[PDB]
């Protein structure tokens, strides 16, 4: 099944996650006035990179999906799996987590890729 | 090429004042360091200071300062240099010559003075 | 396990010397300044809120502020903003004009001003206009009844009346650098701004900075930490400017004691030229006024910082400028929208040995203005309503030594400069641009799977 | 303990690996005269985005660590493990290396991943 | 053996696996009139990035080489591994398969990273 | 092809007072404007 781009936005989270191949696929699409439409294509990047980063500098760079070795914080809306996936959209939960987020990320990028893959070098030195 | 041409040689009573013009062709006028010299009778080279074109800035020495009144136009792009009080030990064949490069160089204004 | 790979390793803190594009930042009050824009400050980035700087411990750096391109690069940014600023405004070319100038009235005791008359054109292209106004004399010639008179810039440059919405008022600018590349600020206090530097921190925007247009005298600036620093790129070269830096600064109060009309003349359509009417009432010249006594004890100050490069007993001389353009003889500065070139002859003209009231500095206005210097373009600057009055620090100095002469009895010393690098290395002095190298390889007993 | 962008600079290079998740984050941040911001900003993608090239066509392109099959010529400043990292910092180090680099890298690209990677499929064929 | 950019083109396309990193290497390359060279760098970014999307919501993002659990329609130029390899060139290849390109990467994107990745989770939950 | 996704159990909220887009628009015709007037012949010379 293909809803197109961005079919499951008022789908259930967990509906949604059929559809990270096509959100993630036209995320990018391949004098005067000229100027209106170069600025802007760039701002796509820009905007794009920024994520790999985010991406990269955590345990993923590898898209779509991808696990962590961080614990949730049960003060960061505390819900059952059903609660979240089943009964609610992406838009109704991104709306609460947005206060922790760069809470969130400082543990994925420090905590994590920055403390794990020493650890996967000093079991492989040996 | 560049080229300095002064103005003609010129017959003085003592006690006076005289200015001499040195047009420049051939370079960015403006961007170069113009000096000044006279020369007695087969005698040395006295030089008599010099001019950044650029606003017009100048330096002479101690013997020659307060004689000495050294200028350009930029919009003509003419030297003028003025020895007062003329005794007779101000005879002499007097020169304007540019140093080696451009006043954005380091070390200029005291590298070696080429056109003449 | 005892031999050696290589492993890569990302963001090392590694950092190579280069230069970069930079931009602007004016925080976000002077963005509401407005006024049709003020001088410069437009696409001008807001300033972070909390400007974060980051110490570097055991971290040496190599500084130098006179071949710092920081300097360059703002240099020309002055330049072409003003054209920008310039390209709008009215051109003044049918001013070009033969002038009918009378002096001014005043009982006797000569007059730099000059009520002319003249014919211009209206907004009808058959009609003309028989008009006068004033001008001070360093903005006319004469040209050989009474004597008629010419603008000085007609025979040479084109010439443009400046907006006057726009201002010329100087404005904090903080330069910003982009990622990959940052900014090292040398923070330690006594520094020559020559060499490496002690304690070095890093910034990603330098600190609000007014880009003053002022010669011999330096204005509204950065102080100096603990004793006056003095730099110089190189002294035994006399030919090299000595910049200086105060710790403390000295007030000047300058005016234009002259309450001023000003006549909209048309020209047009749309276009408007602003003349000057009569000076409401009494007659005075500008001035400036310092402290003789905060300026004397600033003199010796200075002078004793001196003697830690020449000597421990010797005497300092202080003379006028030697010569050159109005710019560098005298005081170039924009005090409320006029230019002013003081005389400062008073100032430096002193001697120095091993062991209550003001001065006040003669002034002179000028309205057409080549700036820079570049022949073909002038800038007229049209005429300040009302009596105009303006207050600076002075903190800094721009001056020229002597020649070999008598060796070591004395050595003089004058204003100069008026080249405006000299003004933003004023600032940049603790500046320098770094791009990164975040890839590192180094060996290593690791090594990846089959 | 976070000591803010490049603190580990002046660093021995040891302790420097514990920032690398901070110097890499701020890698990237997200008319007339708004050219000279906007040629800037470019810049810094084309920066970044050739070491995710070399950092790609190498081994990694899993960022911060990771390791390599190409050896340590000791043509290449010959020294102990503890003379480099716990005695140096990261300046001093780069500044000695800066001559082989080239040549290291002509190994880890085509030594290396375009080696290496073959070599899995002709295992990974059965 | 190095023979330059792109040395392997008329080579069969067995040959030219030996190139990747050499053809891959530079493909990034680290007022009026300075426009035009302006625009043109900014779509070599764009030309390279949208394969690392590509690339990277396959199975891949990992360069040079990577396999993948797709299959191969014989409706899509029936042929024997040698008379591909070793007798075309890629020209001679990319020339014919161009038709089902397309059609061949929705599988790429949505049947493998979309539903494998998905998968994982599903294994790593536990 | 003006292909147009329809977003189920979606509900956004719209205000078209506050919409940018009629700004930016705004702005466009206004400055298309002046790069057509501005290679065309100055009257001023009929001012007259
Ligand atoms: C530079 O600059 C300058 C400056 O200017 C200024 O400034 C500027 C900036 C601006 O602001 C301006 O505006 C100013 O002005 C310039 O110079 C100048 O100046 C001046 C100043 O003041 C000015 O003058 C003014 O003016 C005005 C006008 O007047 C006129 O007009 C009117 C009308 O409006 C009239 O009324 C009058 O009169 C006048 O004139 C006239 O005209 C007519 C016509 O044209 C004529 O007729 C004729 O005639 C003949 C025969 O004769 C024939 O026929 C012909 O055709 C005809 O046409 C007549 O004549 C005439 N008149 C005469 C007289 O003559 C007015 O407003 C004013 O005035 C007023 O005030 C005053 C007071 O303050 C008065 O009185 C006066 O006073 C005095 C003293 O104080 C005097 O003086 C004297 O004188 C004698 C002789 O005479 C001697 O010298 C002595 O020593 C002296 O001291 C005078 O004179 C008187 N005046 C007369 C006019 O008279 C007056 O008046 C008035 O008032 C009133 O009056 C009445 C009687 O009349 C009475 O009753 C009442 O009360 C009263 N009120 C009050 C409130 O006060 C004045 O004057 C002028 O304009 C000017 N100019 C110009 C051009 O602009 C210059 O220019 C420049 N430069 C360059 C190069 O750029
Ligand atoms: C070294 O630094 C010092 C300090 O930084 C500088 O000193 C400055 O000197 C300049 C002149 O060189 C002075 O500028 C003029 O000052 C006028 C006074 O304004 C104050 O009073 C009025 C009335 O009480 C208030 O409205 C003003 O408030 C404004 O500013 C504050 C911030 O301080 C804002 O919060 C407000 O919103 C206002 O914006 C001040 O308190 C001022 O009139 C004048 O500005 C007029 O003139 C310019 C052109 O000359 C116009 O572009 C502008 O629009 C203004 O025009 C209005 O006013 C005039 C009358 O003045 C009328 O004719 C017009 O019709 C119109 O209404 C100008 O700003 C300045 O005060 C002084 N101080 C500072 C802090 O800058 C030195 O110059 C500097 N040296 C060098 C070499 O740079
Ligand atoms: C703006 O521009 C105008 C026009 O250029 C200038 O005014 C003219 O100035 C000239 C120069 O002086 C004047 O010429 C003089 O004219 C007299 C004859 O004029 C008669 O005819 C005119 C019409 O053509 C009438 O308006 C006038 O009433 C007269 O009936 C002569 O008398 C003059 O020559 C004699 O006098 C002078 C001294 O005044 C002597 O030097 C001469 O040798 C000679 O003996 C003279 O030629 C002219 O009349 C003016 N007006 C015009 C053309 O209307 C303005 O000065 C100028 N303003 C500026 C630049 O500020
Ligand atoms: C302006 O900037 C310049 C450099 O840019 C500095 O000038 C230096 O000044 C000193 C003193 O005048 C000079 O040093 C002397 O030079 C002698 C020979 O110079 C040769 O060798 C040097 C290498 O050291 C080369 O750079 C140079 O090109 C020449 O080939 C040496 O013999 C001297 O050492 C001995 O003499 C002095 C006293 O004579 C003693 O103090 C020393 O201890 C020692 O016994 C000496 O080093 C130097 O050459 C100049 N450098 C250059 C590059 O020209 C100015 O100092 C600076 N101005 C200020 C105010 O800082
Ligand atoms: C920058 O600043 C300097 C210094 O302030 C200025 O230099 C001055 O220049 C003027 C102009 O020449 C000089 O003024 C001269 O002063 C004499 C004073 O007259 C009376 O005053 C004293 C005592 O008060 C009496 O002893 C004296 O007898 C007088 O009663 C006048 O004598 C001069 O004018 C007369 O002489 C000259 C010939 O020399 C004649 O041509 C004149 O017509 C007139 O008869 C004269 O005015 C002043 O002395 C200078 N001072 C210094 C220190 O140099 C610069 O001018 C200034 N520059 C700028 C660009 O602003
Ligand atoms: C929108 O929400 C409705 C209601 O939750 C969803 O419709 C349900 O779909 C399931 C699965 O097919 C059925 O079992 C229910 O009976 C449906 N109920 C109703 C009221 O429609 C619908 O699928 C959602 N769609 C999206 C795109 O979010
Ligand atoms: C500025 O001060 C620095 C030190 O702060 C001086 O740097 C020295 O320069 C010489 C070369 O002439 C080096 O060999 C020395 O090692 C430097 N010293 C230090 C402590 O780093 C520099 O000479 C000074 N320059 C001026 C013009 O005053
Ligand atoms: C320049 O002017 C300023 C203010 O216009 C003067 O400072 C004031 O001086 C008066 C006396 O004239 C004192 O009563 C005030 O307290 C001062 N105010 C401030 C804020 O300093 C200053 O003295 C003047 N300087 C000169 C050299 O004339
Ligand atoms: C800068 O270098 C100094 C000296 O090597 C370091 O300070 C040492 O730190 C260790 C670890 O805490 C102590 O055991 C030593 O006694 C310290 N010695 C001195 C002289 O300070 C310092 O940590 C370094 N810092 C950075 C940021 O490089
Ligand atoms: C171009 O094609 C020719 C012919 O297929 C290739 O030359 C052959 O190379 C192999 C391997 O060295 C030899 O065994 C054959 O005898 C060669 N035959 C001929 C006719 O040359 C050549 O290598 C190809 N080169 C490229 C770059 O594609
Ligand atoms: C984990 O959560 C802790 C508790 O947070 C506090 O209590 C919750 C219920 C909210 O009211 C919240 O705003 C309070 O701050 C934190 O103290 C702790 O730092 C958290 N840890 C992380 C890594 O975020
Ligand atoms: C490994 O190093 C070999 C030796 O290099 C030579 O000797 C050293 C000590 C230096 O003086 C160096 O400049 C000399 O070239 C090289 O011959 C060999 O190519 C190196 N191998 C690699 C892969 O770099
Ligand atoms: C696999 O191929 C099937 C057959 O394609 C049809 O027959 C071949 C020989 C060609 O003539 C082709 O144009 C025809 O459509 C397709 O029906 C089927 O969809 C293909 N599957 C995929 C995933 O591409
Ligand atoms: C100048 O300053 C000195 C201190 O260095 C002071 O003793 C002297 O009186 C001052 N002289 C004048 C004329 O202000």
């Amino acid at each position: 099944v293909f809803l197109g781009f961005l079919g499951a936005a008022g789908s259930t989270m967990g509906a949604a996650s059929m559809t990270l191949t096509v959100q993630a696929r036209n995320l990018l699409s391949g004098t005067v006035w000229g100027i209106k439409q170069l600025q802007a294509r760039v701002l796509a990047v820009e905007r794009y990179l920024r994520d790999q980063q985010l991406l990269g500098i955590w345990g993923c760079s590898g898209k779509l999906i991808c696990c962590t070795n961080v614990p949730w914080n049960s003060s960061w809306s505390n819900r059952n799996l059903s609660e979240i996936w089943d009964n609610m959209t992406w838009l109704q939960w991104d709306k609460e987590i947005s206060n922790y987020t760069q809470i969130i990320y400082g543990l994925l990028e420090e905590s994590q890729n920055q403390q794990e893959k020493n650890e996967q070098d000093l079991l492989a030195l040996d | 090429e560049v080229q300095l041409v002064e103005s003609g040689a010129q017959v003085k009573k003592p006690g006076a004042s005289v200015t001499v013009s040195c047009t420049a062709s051939g370079y960015k006028f403006t961007g170069y360091h113009m000096h000044w010299v006279r020369q007695a009778p087969g005698r040395g080279l006295e030089w008599m200071g010099w001019i950044n074109p650029f606003r017009g800035a100048v330096k002479y020495p101690q013997n020659f300062r307060g004689r000495v009144s050294m200028t350009r136009d930029t919009s003509m792009e003419i030297f003028y240099m003025e020895l007062s009080r003329l005794t007779s030990d101000d005879t002499a064949v007097y020169y304007c010559a540019r140093e080696m490069f451009d006043s954005s160089a380091d070390w200029s204004p005291w590298r070696g003075m080429v056109a003449w | 396990a005892e031999n050696l790979w290589v492993t890569v390793y990302y963001g090392v803190p590694v950092w190579k010397d280069a230069e970069t594009t930079l931009f602007c930042a004016s925080d976000a009050k002077a963005y509401e300044t407005e006024k049709h824009n003020v001088w410069a400050t437009h696409a001008c980035v807001p300033t972070d809120p909390n400007p974060q700087e980051i110490h570097l411990e055991n971290v040496t750096e190599e500084f130098n502020m006179w071949k710092n391109n920081m300097v360059e690069q703002m240099h020309t940014d002055i330049i072409s903003l003003w054209d920008q600023s310039l390209k709008p405004c009215v051109k003044l070319t049918p001013l070009c004009v033969t002038l009918q100038c009378t002096n001014v009235t005043n009982n006797i005791t000569d007059g730099e001003l000059k009520n002319c008359s003249f014919n211009m054109t209206t907004e009808l292209r058959d009609k003309k206009q028989k008009v006068y106004s004033l001008f001070y004399r360093l903005d006319v010639v004469q040209i050989n009844s009474n004597k008629e008179y010419r603008l000085i810039n007609c025979n040479t440059s084109a010439i443009t009346q400046a907006c006057p919405k726009v201002s010329f008022e100087p404005i904090p600018i903080h330069y910003c650098a982009p990622a990959g590349f940052a900014i090292l600020k040398c923070k330690d206090k006594k520094f020559n701004g020559t060499g490496p530097c002690p304690s070095v921190s890093t910034v990603q925007c330098t600190h609000g900075i007014k880009p003053v247009v002022s010669t011999q005298l330096l204005l509204n600036g950065s102080l100096a930490e603990e004793e006056v620093m003095i730099r110089s790129e190189n002294i035994t070269n006399n030919a090299k400017n000595i910049l200086v830096q105060f710790n403390t600064p000295v007030q000047i109060n300058c005016t234009r004691p002259n309450n001023n009309t000003r006549k909209s003349i048309r020209i047009g359509p749309g276009q408007a030229f602003y003349a000057t009417g009569d000076i409401i009432g009494d007659i005075r010249q500008a001035h400036c006024n310092v402290s003789k006594a905060t300026w004397n004890e600033t003199l010796g100050k200075v002078v004793k910082q001196l003697r830690k490069h020449f000597g421990n007993n010797t005497i300092i001389r202080f003379a006028n400028s030697s010569g050159g353009d109005l710019e560098v003889t005298t005081h170039s500065f924009n005090c409320g929208g006029e230019f002013f070139y003081c005389n400062t002859s008073g100032l430096f003209n002193s001697t120095w040995i091993s062991n209550n009231d003001s001065i006040t500095l003669p002034c002179r206005i000028k309205q057409i203005i080549n700036m820079w210097q570049r022949i073909g373009q002038a800038m007229y600057a049209p005429p300040i309503q009302g009596v105009i009055r303006c207050v600076s620090n002075i903190t800094g100095l721009i001056l020229t030594r002597d020649g070999g002469s008598t060796n070591s009895t004395t050595e003089t010393f004058r204003p100069g400069g008026g080249d405006m690098r000299d003004n933003w290395r004023s600032e940049l002095y603790k500046y320098k641009v770094v791009k990164i190298e975040p890839l590192g390889v180094a060996p290593t007993r690791c090594k990846r799977r089959v």
